[PDB]
């Protein structure tokens, strides 16, 4: 009557509080992520130290007018304790190191997937970032009257696109590696087991 | 053929081309969810309907069970909380 | 110039320099266009000259080094900076309302079918 | 510095240098939640 | 009886109504802001010609090495109509 | 009665929908306060 009242309409609001409570819990929701600027707040980077990447990024990541939000974050990650754990004495040292050390930096993606797609891991897939103004060119010396002869053949291979054909010859882009919804069933047939716990024990206990 | 008898100097810029674009209403919040599990619930009620042949174990299944399904429909309200729609050259061919 | 308004008036995505579209975004009084990036750096754009000139490598050395200093890109950022001028329901009644009217019509069908039986 | 003294030809690619040697569904409700309150219900029962 | 037949409607879409009742209230988040940048979206922006603030900050809403684009945005707020967008001559 | 029942389910609608956005007050908004005078205390 009136003795039955106390915890009842208490539960008419406390469980509602609890419903709103458990409601909000997820509403803001090498390979680790997918975007290069999202890498800029993560663990540090395994480049080859004392490289031109190591040189010219210190020259231009410290250039603030020529800073584009990664290169200083690059620099503060790689410069740890004067470059400690980014250690390179021989070149393959930093090339080896942080597979399971879980740092990440890459080459131009050609020599990347030259080594990475000749691996059995494919969790070594770090996303692409390369210097849009610096790379590898073609070297001669001043005074040999040969350049327009040869830069003819330079431009023509991509005019044909056979520059792409010869890249794809010894380096196909395909390779062996081409590149929230199940929580009911986590506990679903547990109820079918509790059904077997209850009703079969009822049946055998009646059979006893 | 601007190289065949004449010359360029070296690169001021690099190759590109630009693309100028200028700048379903209530269906779209069921779309973040996998539509199969709707019928996974719809076949579960025949399994509960077996239990005609206590009952408070079956009730106490369900008061725990669709709890999360109600929270699941409460979940997809957050659809922006973490003209053009598609950005591929091939995706806009269609 | 035809591709200005024909892309404005008519679903035409265009084939052109991005930098022209960048300044056309820099000129429109409303932020009302969309561009998609492009990255092909194996092919470049140089500057022609007289075939036979003493300072061609010396020209290209400044072409090189002003990009190596990146002040060439500061010259890009003069006339077109990175930000620019353009920074790039209650009518849902019938939809769920109509799905059950199949059944709402079918109720009287099975009523009159069995009530005549 | 090279291209001042010995002439080059055009680029073909870009560059970096890095590392290359081989050598749940629903439980996000509990990352803010202290799990014992289920038992606080189950012992608030009797 | 047909209590079973049509009764799905006051269950389901009433919840869908409660959802539309909900989600728009969450998406909600004199003076509006205290910024010279957050109020760039407010138009009909009165300002004085032939003044020092008319002069020097046109020199500072230009020069794209100046990496505070608030100033260039407030510049181009009034720079249209030849600088006479919605403008007064004197205070 | 059928008429103050109107006042019942409406409060069962209103107050729960009114209970709604205060979760974002708990949810959305290290440092919290920025005044020189507010940190004197």
């Amino acid at each position: 009557a009136m003795r039955i009242v106390m915890g009842s309409w208490w539960l008419f609001t406390l469980i509602v509080c609890s419903s709103y409570t458990a409601n909000l819990a997820a509403f803001l929701t090498p390979v680790r992520t997918f975007q290069d600027l999202s890498k800029q707040l993560e663990m540090s980077y395994g480049t080859v130290r004392d490289s031109a990447v190591y040189e010219y990024f210190r020259a231009k990541g410290t250039n603030p007018l020529e800073q584009d939000s990664t290169f200083a974050e690059l620099w503060r990650t790689i410069s740890k304790n004067g470059g400690a754990d980014n250690c390179v004495s021989n070149p393959s040292e930093g090339i080896r190191k942080a597979k399971k050390g879980n740092y990440a930096f890459l080459w131009d993606v050609a020599v990347v997937e030259y080594a990475a797609l000749t691996d059995d891991d494919c969790s070594v897939t770090v996303i692409g970032n390369s210097i849009s103004s610096k790379g590898y060119g073609i070297a001669l010396q001043h005074g040999s009257p040969y350049r327009d002869l040869f830069s003819q053949r330079i431009l023509e291979l991509q005019d044909t696109g056979d520059l792409d054909v010869l890249k794809q010859k010894w380096w196909p882009h395909t390779g062996r590696c081409d590149l929230s919804f199940a929580g009911v069933f986590c506990i679903l047939a547990i109820g079918l087991l509790l059904a077997c716990l209850v009703a079969a024990l009822e049946l055998w206990w009646n059979s006893n | 053929e601007r190289e065949s008898v004449v010359d360029f100097s070296k690169r001021y810029m690099d190759y590109s081309v630009g693309i100028l674009i200028k700048k379903i209403s209530i269906f779209s919040l069921f779309a973040p969810f996998d539509f199969a599990v709707w019928a996974c619930i719809a076949a579960a009620i025949p399994v509960v309907g077996v239990l005609i042949f206590a009952m408070r174990i079956v009730m106490g299944s369900w008061w725990l069970f669709t709890l999360i399904v109600c929270s699941s429909y409460t979940a997809n309200l957050a659809a922006f909380l973490t003209p053009v729609r598609t950005f591929q050259d091939l995706s806009k061919q269609l």
